[PDB]
């Protein structure tokens, strides 16, 4: 049966500045089926209040979700997205990088 | 400009693990408006646009009512399209199918839609004439051959052609403000050295909508489609979009190279330059 | 607003 990789994205809502709130989203597209694991990670752990929004598609039949959490960008913080999906061997995890 | 309603609907079966999860969204352009989750408490449609949180409770108990109907066609459908591929009980499968209508720049019906897949591959689809279905498998047609001989397509052409429409009039000027409005892109551009002989210079556009944008470079007015990496347009979260387009400049070249942006919300289209 | 009339494959 059709399986579609996820294209991953991890990015701030806004431009981000230390010490001002925002929020810290990723945006996985293009998949199928539409079973898919998604964890936001801070320093290397699990984020807990992290959100999603509605499952959709595309017209060729993909699926897109945006995850996202509230964060407060400082110097020193890391942030990266890790997703897990059948067309993944293992998890993948891509960095936030306050540029992409 | 033109406009457009869509309704998106998935049910994915759970063998074992109980009923089939099912998830129905709907927008207008770009932006939702209501969403349907079969695992959530409520088990009502939901408001996801404030334009819609004014309709009132016979819209609300009206679209539930519709919505769960929606639901067991699509738990029968798992059932049905399982026999028609001679697939087993075990294992979990994919039903999607969405439909609604364009109108133009006159808001005059101009293409409606009203399609399924099964396991992310088409499975039968109206087609523009709003008369007749597009089936590619041996076992789509039969259910082809049911919808012509039930007029299904009578009873869908009636609803694209007049109340998919009118009610996207509506909700167009209710949400006159939301939907009938276009976000400019915030632009800039960023410069990070690769190595000692070039950099990579990335052309931003933020906080735009609706999604559809043209972001391209040049270098001395040539483009350069072949060397540019172009992301896919993607939510900030609250309801604009962002998108990015880079290109890698040998030493010396930043002003060979030009980035445009095309966009409804701009007066004129942008010629940007590192600078 | 939702079509009203089931559909089923
Ligand atoms: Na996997």
């Amino acid at each position: 049966m059709i399986q579609r990789t996820p294209k991953i994205q991890v990015y701030s809502r806004h431009p981000a500045e230390n010490g001002k709130s925002n929020f810290l989203n990723c945006y996985v597209s293009g998949f199928h089926p539409s079973d898919i694991e998604v964890d936001l990670l801070k320093n290397g752990e699990r984020i807990e209040k992290v959100e999603h929004s509605d499952l959709s598609f595309s017209k060729d039949w993909s699926f897109y979700l945006l995850y996202y959490t509230e964060f407060t960008p400082t110097e020193k913080d890391e942030y990266a997205c890790r997703v897990n999906h059948v067309t993944l061997s293992q998890p993948k995890i891509v960095k936030w990088d306050r540029d992409m | 400009g033109s406009h457009s309603m869509r309704y998106f609907f998935t049910s994915v079966s759970r063998p074992g693990r109980g009923e089939p999860r099912f998830i129905a969204v709907g927008y207008v352009d770009d932006t939702q408006f209501v969403r349907f989750d079969s695992d959530a408490a409520s088990q009502r449609m939901e408001p996801r646009a404030p334009w819609i949180e004014q309709e009132g409770p016979e819209y609300w108990d009206g679209e539930t009512r519709k919505v769960k109907a929606h639901s067991q066609t699509h738990r029968v459908d798992l059932g049905t399209l399982r026999g028609y591929y001679n697939q087993s009980e075990a294992g979990s499968h994919t039903v999607q199918r969405m439909y609604g209508c364009d109108v133009g720049s006159d808001w005059r019906f101009l293409r409606g839609y009203h399609q399924y897949a099964y396991d992310g591959k088409d499975y039968i689809a109206l087609k523009e004439d709003l008369r007749s279905w597009t089936a590619a498998d041996m076992a789509a047609q039969t259910t082809k051959h049911k919808w012509e001989a039930a007029h299904v397509a009578e009873q869908l052409r009636a609803y694209l052609e007049g109340t998919c429409v009118e009610w996207l009039r509506r909700y167009l000027e209710n949400g006159k403000e939301t939907l009938q409005r276009t976000d400019a892109p915030k632009t800039h551009m960023t410069h990070h050295a690769v190595s000692d002989h070039e950099a990579t210079l990335r052309c931003w556009a933020l906080s735009f909508y609706p999604a559809e944008i043209t972001l391209t470079w040049q270098r001395d007015g040539e483009d350069q489609t072949q060397d540019t990496e172009l992301v896919e347009t993607r939510p900030a979260g609250d309801g604009t979009f962002q998108k990015w387009a880079a290109v890698v400049v040998p030493s010396g070249q930043e002003q060979r190279y030009t980035c445009h942006v095309q966009h409804e919300g701009l007066p004129k289209p942008l010629t940007l330059r590192w600078e | 607003l939702l079509f009203g009339k089931p559909v089923y494959v």
